[PDB]
This record gives C-alpha cells, structure tokens and sequence, in this order.
C-alpha cells in the first residue's frame, strides 16, 4: 500500500501499572532488621544460655 | 532505606562469641587450678 508522509510521531514504549502499595503486612514489625539478623539473635540467645 | 543487613552488625556478633569463648576459658582455668591444687592438697 502507499503512505503519506507521517502525521504523527511515535515509538514503541513500555506501560506499567502503579502498585498503589499502602498495604502493610501482619508481621511488618520485623522489617527494620533483615531476616538473618533474627535467625542469629535466636542462635546467639541459645549460645549465651 | 532498606532493612538493616547482617554485615551492618556482623561485628557485635563477634564480640559476643569472643566473650563467650573468653568466659569458658576463665572458668576452666580456675577449674584446672582448683583441680590440681586440691589433689596436691
Ligand atoms: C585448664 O587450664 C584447661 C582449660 C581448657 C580451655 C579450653 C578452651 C576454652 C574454650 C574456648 C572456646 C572457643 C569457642 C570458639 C571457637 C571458634
């Protein structure tokens, strides 16, 4: 087929959603410290005892 | 601001083990001393 010169420009692009977040967890009180700092506060407590 | 990592505190846990190790030494040295000196009587 034939085409005119372009009337609008574009390029392929990516659309993503915006996870609203705002959804805390039940045990979200453990986030400050990483998981390994709790697996080792529990191994130090058995040790020191 | 992510969760605090083990490396960040990996040092406290050493002083703990080291202290626990020193503790057992201090105890068994007294024991050793108190042991022989008793048999020697
Ligand atoms: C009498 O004098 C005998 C004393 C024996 C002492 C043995 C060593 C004490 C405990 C050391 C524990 C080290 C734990 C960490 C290893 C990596």
């Amino acid at each position: 087929i034939d085409f005119s010169k372009p009337f609008m420009s574009l390029g392929i692009s990516i659309m993503i959603k915006k996870p609203q977040k705002s959804k805390p967890g039940v045990f979200s009180f453990l986030d400050p410290l990483a998981y390994e700092i709790w697996m080792c506060i529990v191994f130090a407590y058995i040790g020191v005892s | 601001t992510s969760a605090l990592s083990l490396s960040n505190v990996a040092g406290v846990f050493y002083i703990l083990v080291g202290g626990l190790g020193l503790a057992m030494l201090v105890a068994l040295i007294e024991f050793c001393y108190k042991s022989r000196a008793e048999a020697k009587r």
